[PDB]
């Protein structure tokens, strides 16, 4: 019954493909919704 | 719907009362209200609970 989110940035010029390194995910929030999630849209501007 | 109207010059049960219930809902969420808590000040160099 938590949503868990994590997230990271990292500042590397590379082009296209996605970076080969290591970077860990901190923690942001863990909110409770105890709804079950099944789907997945994303938004973008426009 | 009839009308419910008072007077100041009422007696003892012709007196308004203000009725709150504090009903709640549980056993189907985490639990998300709770009360408060208490704090201590902390001890230095003594070993303690
Ligand atoms: C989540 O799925 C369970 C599976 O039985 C169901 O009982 C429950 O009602 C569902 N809850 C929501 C919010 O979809």
């Amino acid at each position: 019954g938590y949503f868990k989110i994590y997230s990271k940035h990292t500042p590397i010029n590379l082009v296209r493909d996605l970076p080969q390194g290591f970077s860990a995910l901190e923690p942001l929030v863990d909110l409770p919704i105890g709804i079950n999630i099944t789907r997945f849209q994303t938004l973008l501007a426009l | 719907l009839q009308s419910y109207g008072f007077q100041p010059t009422n007696g003892v049960g012709y007196q308004p009362y203000r009725v709150v219930v504090l009903s709640f809902e549980l056993l189907h969420a985490p639990a998300t209200v709770c009360g408060p808590k208490k704090s201590t000040n902390l001890v230095k160099n003594k070993c303690v609970n």
